[PDB]
């Protein structure tokens, strides 16, 4: 949440914790969601691929 | 200085949803267990 983590950085967070679920772009894509995000996100988390 | 960009709401709005159906487990792509349910809860 807010405790000691910036609202940004944690949107970022759920999307690393969805990142070891397994969600790459195509599956963001499959839920409507900009394959851009997973992408970009994932440079920002710095993300081993 | 990406501390709270413009994409907060955005990433928000379309990350909770996503991240709101695996806490209900229920995801079409992903069906989640204990220890990917502690991570998402524990972490964010």
């Amino acid at each position: 949440g807010a405790m000691g983590t910036t609202n940004q950085k944690e949107a970022e967070k759920a999307v690393s914790q969805l990142f070891e679920v397994g969600v790459r772009f195509n599956d963001f894509i499959a839920e409507g969601i900009e394959p851009s995000v997973v992408h970009t996100l994932f440079l920002k988390l710095g993300l081993d691929s | 200085s990406d501390a709270v960009e413009p994409s907060v709401e955005k990433e928000y709005k379309k990350i909770i949803s996503f991240r709101d159906t695996v806490f209900e487990g229920k995801h079409q792509q992903f069906l989640v267990p204990n220890n990917v349910r502690l991570k998402f809860l524990r972490d964010r």
